[PDB]
């Protein structure tokens, strides 16, 4: 996945480490990434690897009601996790579709 | 799928013969392997397999 | 005070009299299931060092699922 | 066919250290063949700092044109790596910055700049995120340590490597460390540990950057004959399928190994002399070539006398293909040293074997090894007070 | 500290090129002056006419 590592680096690593590159380029920093492929191909492996290498907090949002007490007692809308995401910025919010 | 929502879409195709060898090399490092294992043949023996 | 670890447990282990009378021979036609359970439960208990030498990480838990009966 | 490609990078080349060691010996100082090979490695890799040290210790004539040509390459390549490091730290990502220093550390190690490589590797280790990449840097430092026989470097990095293998269960790296550990154990006369580590990796050997497999099996046999008992030798070495396959291509080593096991003492002594000269020219076994051969002779004498209550001096001499006087001097020297449990009746030329208990041998070491401990305790209290 | 300048410090003249720099259980038997075992055996093979 050498090609995939480079692709995700310019989108998740470069905006975090070097925000000035995008400002000089005049483009908005990327914020959403989609990793698509057959199951077991390494999508979660690469997403976790980037968060580990850029020192970005890795948050996996499975929608589980077991972890809902940690997100917040409200639990009415999924954006309540942003409070924990802002506190641990830079953060990578990862969701995997079982399908 | 609307442009501007997802800034980059990255494809993860099933590993080919060479990529399977790299994955085979990575995970076999966690085992007591006899010298001379031909992991290339084992990679060839797994067509269309995932990591 | 600090009580002994084996103390203060509402759940008890199986005594000699509480051991079920079902043998492996009493079960018929589950060789695949017996092997998987044996390789993951009773073999790691007695052959933990062999697992480490080969490089296998023994499974901490086993989930047995299927239709009832 | 891809055996050598599996090994770790050959930095530093341990052949160069062996070539340097041969020139240190008075016998092979003037060997043009060894000098040409060492110079070929130096010229190819532009090892300018090694050239200065080679000519300083060995008192050689420095080729000004060759040194200047190599030094210019080193400055140009260091400048290129510095530019790459500058480029990566400003625009590229941290993994690319890490690779830039790894090339700089690798180049300094290649050109023989030991002090620069150790600093560069330490900088690379500090901001290397991957655990295996960190462990490779440790293996680089271990190879650097073995190249210069830096005991502090080897021992410190061996402990670090052991810890890294514990965190990430890399059995592949674990097998390599045993070869690295066994090589150091050979260098520090720890044949008991060298034999154990070598035999565990006789079927998992991929450390081709240190040695070739035939050489590894040759050393594995050598340390086994001095550190293993007779039952352990038969199960592991004599009946070892991996060793036996290699011994087909090494008739001398197989002759040396099987002569002692099959009690062909005249054959064994001839093979022992051959092993001596091989060990004298080996940079690892050179400090211990006298010790190993002396110990091997003790093993052969004890093995012959082990099963017999008494043997005549002539029979011992006939078995080893030597004279009676030679057996007399050798046996007397080893009995006085306390290594052979027998006594010589020179009037009748009979050697009578003894059976001293292990309690006596255990008592003396406790007196010996305990005394060594007491001096450290005695001396440590001396440092404490003032 | 009161260093012992009274006692004549014999000049070092030593080899600072890592003469031994080793840590073993070294004993006196390795230092016995004698030719190599190959020479000793080679000096005895012909002593018997072989
Ligand atoms: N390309 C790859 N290289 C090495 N290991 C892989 C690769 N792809 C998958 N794996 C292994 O598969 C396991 C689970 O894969 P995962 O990333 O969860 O699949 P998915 O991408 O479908 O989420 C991981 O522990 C990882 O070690
Ligand atoms: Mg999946």
């Amino acid at each position: 996945l050498d090609k995939q590592i480079k692709e995700i680096k310019e989108v998740i690593e470069l905006p975090v480490k070097h925000p000035e590159l995008f400002e000089a380029l005049g483009i908005a920093q990327p914020k959403g990434v989609l990793l698509y492929g057959p199951p077991g191909t390494g999508k979660t492996l690469l997403a976790r690897a980037v968060a580990h290498h850029t020192d970005c907090t890795f948050i996996r949002v499975s929608g589980s009601e077991l972890v809902q007490k940690f997100i917040g007692e409200g639990a009415r809308m999924v954006r309540e996790l942003f409070v924990m995401a802002r506190e641990h910025a830079p953060s990578i919010i990862f969701m995997d579709e079982i399908d | 799928l609307r442009p501007g929502r997802i800034d980059r879409k990255i494809e993860f195709p099933p590993p080919n013969e060479e990529a399977r060898l790299d994955i085979l090399k990575i995970h076999s490092r966690k085992m007591n392997l006899t010298r001379g294992i031909n992991l290339r043949k084992i990679a060839e023996l797994m067509p269309g397999a995932s990591g | 005070d600090v009580l002994p670890p084996e103390a203060d447990s509402s759940i008890m282990m199986l005594t000699s009299d509480q051991k079920p009378d079902v043998m492996y021979a009493d079960i018929g036609g589950m060789d695949i299931q017996k092997q998987e359970v044996r390789e993951a439960v009773e073999l790691p208990l007695t052959h933990f060092e062999l697992y480490k030498q080969i490089g296998i990480d023994p499974p901490r838990g086993v989930l047995m699922y299927g239709p009832p009966g | 066919e891809n055996l050598e490609e599996e090994g770790l990078p050959k930095n530093p080349d341990l052949r160069i250290a062996q070539l340097r060691f041969l020139l240190s010996l008075p016998e092979h100082r003037g060997d043009a063949a060894v000098r040409d090979e060492l110079m070929a490695a130096v010229r190819d890799n532009n090892m300018a700092p090694y050239y200065e040290a080679l000519c300083k210790s060995l008192d050689w004539q420095i080729d000004v044109d060759l040194l200047n040509k190599m030094k210019k390459a080193n400055e140009d390549e260091l400048k290129r790596l510095d530019e790459e490091l500058e480029d990566a730290e400003k625009n590229l990502g941290e993994s690319e910055i890490r690779d830039a220093m790894m090339a700089k550390a690798e180049y300094l190690c290649r050109i023989g700049d030991k002090e620069g490589a150790l600093t560069a590797f330490r900088k690379t280790y500090d901001k290397t995120v991957a655990l295996g990449h960190r462990l490779d840097i440790v293996f680089y430092l271990l190879r650097i340590g073995l190249f210069y026989m830096d005991n502090d470097l080897i021992t410190r990095n061996t402990e670090k490597a052991k810890s890294l293998i514990e965190e990430g269960g890399d059995w592949d790296r674990r097998n390599r460390l045993k070869v690295y550990q066994g090589l150091y154990c050979v260098a520090i006369r720890d044949f008991k540990q060298a034999a154990e580590l070598f035999l565990d990796t006789v079927s998992t050997f991929t450390s081709y950057e240190l040695m070739d497999y035939k050489t590894f099996v040759t050393y594995t046999v050598y340390v086994s004959m001095i550190a293993l008992e007779r039952p352990d030798l038969r199960e592991k070495v004599i009946k070892g399928a991996e060793i036996l396959e290699v011994l087909h291509s090494l008739p001398a080593v197989r002759q040396y190994l099987f002569s002692l096991y099959e009690c062909r003492y005249s054959v064994f002594f001839q093979s022992l002399a051959v092993v001596e000269q091989e060990m004298k020219k080996d940079w690892l076994f050179a400090p211990h070539y006298r010790y190993y051969v002396r110990e091997m002779r003790i093993h052969a004498y004890s093995q012959l006398l082990e099963s017999y209550r008494s043997l005549t001096l002539g029979y011992m001499a006939e078995a080893f293909g030597v004279g009676v006087e030679f057996i007399d001097q050798e046996l007397s020297r080893f009995i006085a040293a306390g290594r052979l449990h027998c006594k010589i009746d020179k009037v009748n030329e009979i050697v009578e074997t003894n059976r001293p208990d292990s309690k006596n041998w255990q008592y003396q070491e406790t007196i010996k090894k305990g005394d060594l401990l007491l001096n450290r305790v005695q001396k440590l209290s001396r440092v404490i007070n003032m | 500290d009161d260093e012992f300048e009274e006692f004549p410090a014999e000049d070092w003249a030593g080899l600072d090129e890592d003469e031994d720099a080793h840590v073993w259980e070294d004993n006196w038997d390795d230092d016995n002056v004698e030719d190599d075992f190959s020479n000793q055996l080679r000096a005895e093979l012909e002593k018997h006419g072989y």
